[PDB]
């Protein structure tokens, strides 16, 4: 199960 | 025995040959179970092990939506780093990203991971306390400050210590036949004359699982680490692993050498001697 | 740019036995960046039905891949793995040896 929050560098 | 779950993501820019290439893979211990490739036709997360194959459509749809979303974040990230290092738009660059969780013999959280690399070198990493960050340079300090203000570490910690571990255990149970299997190595030695007064003794370990193993040679019970040729542990292609160790012996001294094997699937460590 | 040279191992899935089906593997690892050309050869000629695992990497960020094909070993036939990468001036060729 992959994480569902997507931060940016 | 201890277990782990890991996600590995690779993004590669191709200046002027369309958008960047993005490849995602997921593993449970040493068994791969899913993949995503931006160049493929499906455009979906896909099964790579038989045990995950009957998760229903809601699982597949959710994993596909999440992996697409990660793809797009990496498309923006490649431009951002290009600005942070003031690089041209003509070179090809690589971004890598990993995250995971380890659980112990009791299946309890032991450790969590999350880190990035740019063109093969460490860029930013979450520390073991799951509250601090390690920034490799000036560009990475800028990312760190951003992530600190937005409280990104708190969000990662709830996934790594919670969700990650829950799904790892669920996978361990559902794929038990494959994943909770312990396969002891099949061992044997070969002997081959290289000259009239020397010979090569090779010690083999085959069809074992999981990958971790210790394989060494001794002369009269003493360590021979600098005179042993050790190959890297490798995949057989069928879910099992292989490894060998060799030493060049003076003819007449075969009996002084012992090959030592250690692995989870063995009741007691093994000691072999050509004779 | 960082650049790391691929380690190459050419081998079979099961211990070779003349006349019995098996799979010939070429495992490439420890390399960077990710573009690489990998071919399997039968008596000098490039085999066409070759598959590979999905790109992945180790904790030190270096890459690894598995290339493989179905084959039936014979006393006479010779096999090899040929690899090309930015770190190599010429294509590196490693011959299959049944005790390796």
């Amino acid at each position: 199960f992959a994480p569902g929050f997507f931060p940016y560098l | 025995g201890s277990h782990s779950m890991r996600y590995f993501f690779t993004s590669v820019s191709r200046p002027g040959r369309g958008e960047p290439r993005f490849i995602a893979v997921g593993y449970v211990d040493d068994t791969q179970f899913v993949r995503f490739d931006s160049d493929a036709a499906s455009q979906r997360m896909e099964p790579r092990a038989p045990w995950i194959e009957q998760e229903g459509p809601e699982y597949w749809d959710g994993e596909t939506r999440k992996v697409k979303a990660h793809s797009q974040t990496h498309r923006v990230d490649l431009g951002t780093l290009r600005g942070y290092y003031n690089q041209s738009e003509a070179g090809s660059h690589t971004v890598q990203r990993m995250y995971g969780c380890d659980v112990g013999s009791d299946w309890r959280f032991l450790r969590g991971y999350h880190q990035y690399a740019y063109d093969g070198k460490d860029y930013i990493a979450l520390k073991e306390d799951l509250r601090s960050w390690t920034a490799a340079d000036m560009a990475a300090q800028t990312t760190k400050h951003k992530w600190e203000a937005a409280h990104v570490a708190e969000q990662l910690r709830a996934y790594l210590e919670g969700t990650c571990v829950e799904w790892l255990r669920r996978y361990l149970e559902n794929g038990k036949e494959t994943l909770q299997r312990t396969d002891a190595p099949k061992t044997h030695m070969t002997h081959h004359a290289v000259s009239d007064h020397e010979a090569t003794l090779r010690c083999w370990a085959l069809s074992f699982y999981p990958a971790e193993i210790t394989l060494t040679w001794q002369r009269d019970g003493e360590d021979q680490t600098q005179d042993t040729e050790l190959v890297e542990t490798r995949p057989a292609g069928d879910g099992t692993f292989q490894k060998w160790a060799a030493v060049v012996v003076p003819s007449g001294q075969e009996q002084r050498y012992t090959c030592h094997v250690q692995h989870e699937g063995l009741p007691k460590p093994l000691t072999l001697r050509w004779e | 740019m960082i650049q790391r040279t691929p380690k190459i191992q050419v081998y079979s899935r099961h211990p070779a036995e003349n006349g019995k089906s098996n799979f010939l593997n070429c495992y490439v690892s420890g390399f960077h960046p990710s573009d690489i050309e990998v071919d399997l050869l039968k008596n000098g000629e490039r085999i066409e039905k070759v598959e590979h695992s999905d790109l992945s990497f180790s904790k030190d960020w270096s890459f690894y891949l598995l290339y493989y094909t179905e084959f039936t070993p014979t006393e006479k036939d010779e096999y090899a793995c040929r690899v090309n990468h930015v770190t190599l001036s010429q294509p590196k060729i490693v011959k299959w040896d049944r005790d390796m």
